């Protein structure tokens, strides 16, 4: 998937990630605290951005895996790794936004 | 005490059956960053369960992300970039049927305890 | 003083970029793990003479036996078993065409100068 | 290639592989001294083991690539390897002992 490598080269190294891990830092503040929250909260701030582009990157390639992906196909993988989700609430503060950023590439 | 720290101090004939045992199986690299972690789980459940299977492969890729904020902390560059590499490789190749990962780590857990009964029935 | 110390000192706007080179490329380990011995090297001529860069890349392979012996002095077993895979790799993924790796050599190092570049450009 | 791949794990883990590295250092024992030689006889004799081991590997895998090697091929990767094996004595006498090894499981 090119589109796909590009977003993730842009999260990484482009304007889009610094506004995607400015976003993540204050909807991980402002949820119901767990210790993961609070462990990403402690973080010193270079080492917090890095993790939370890593933690996207991983739910944009659960959502898409192969150039043929299509955006029904995004209902099944997000049902797949709810159960996970559920006991990782920060993982599914992260889910939601790799969910909008993945949609805007896909059909 | 890991059973990872514990293979190390073997006698050169028993690591090269490690190694071998690391010939594009899992990699190694996880297998020792991750060593207390992996050596927690239930792989053998996992390996029969696929639902618990698809956790276990998820809540891996999440140990990785705490042991790339550890190297972070340690200015360790390189080992921040294999961490990176590792989680990729681990996605492509084994989130389509996750289980199949389970049923890898349990197996090259069980060959190092016959690997390490070796090693103490040949030192007497 | 060698170019990869100096380039593992940016930023991590910077940081990205290098791991944006390294991504199957050229395997960051032996990049590393070389670095002295690598910065050294014309892989440029290498690049544009497939007699040189077929020397080069079994040189090559002979450093990574170099490492391998230190690591082993230093019971490091990871790394035993990495160096032992890198080489494995790069037989596998150059020794058809060897002057590709060199002109993959040569590149990331010219790759690795333009980020500098930029760092000391956006420092002022 | 299957036999390679059997014919190197008995080189690491069999008595194909103790014979190997007892004739290699006894060679190298016996060669005119180059700094490779002597750096090599004042190897711990584990380390100095495994680095025979992996420098025959490394013959093997340049005698044989692919299932497809016949022993016709050997001739040619050997010639594209002479040069190097001119300025690096010890790989010369390691390449015999591969060459000898490689045969075998070959055409
Ligand atoms: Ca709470
Ligand atoms: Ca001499």
């Amino acid at each position: 998937h090119h589109m796909l490598e590009t977003l993730i080269n842009k999260i990484y190294t482009g304007p889009l990630g610094e506004e995607l891990v400015q976003t993540l830092y204050l909807r991980i503040w402002a949820m119901e605290e767990t210790p993961e929250s609070l462990k990403i909260l402690q973080m010193r701030e270079d080492i917090r951005d890095q993790v939370l582009k890593m933690k996207t990157e991983r739910w944009l390639r659960t959502l898409i895996r192969g150039e043929k992906t299509k955006l029904k196909d995004f209902q099944k993988r997000y049902e797949e790794v709810h159960p996970y989700l559920m006991k990782e609430k920060v993982e599914q503060v992260i889910m939601e936004e790799a969910w909008s950023l993945a949609a805007h590439i896909v059909q | 005490m890991s059973q990872w720290y514990e293979l190390q101090q073997l006698d050169s004939k028993f690591l090269e059956q490690v190694h071998q045992l690391y010939d594009d199986s899992f990699p190694m690299e996880i297998r020792q960053y991750l060593a207390q972690w992996l050596e927690k789980q239930d792989w053998e459940h996992a390996a029969n369960d696929v639902s618990f299977a698809t956790i276990r492969f998820h809540d891996l890729l999440s140990q990785l992300d705490d042991q790339y904020s550890r190297f972070s902390l340690e200015n360790n560059f390189l080992l921040q970039h294999n961490i990176r590499k590792s989680k990729r490789n681990l996605q492509d190749n084994f989130q389509e049927d996750p289980i199949q990962m389970s049923m890898i780590i349990y197996s090259c857990l069980k060959e190092e305890r016959k690997i390490l009964e070796n090693a103490q029935r040949f030192n007497q």
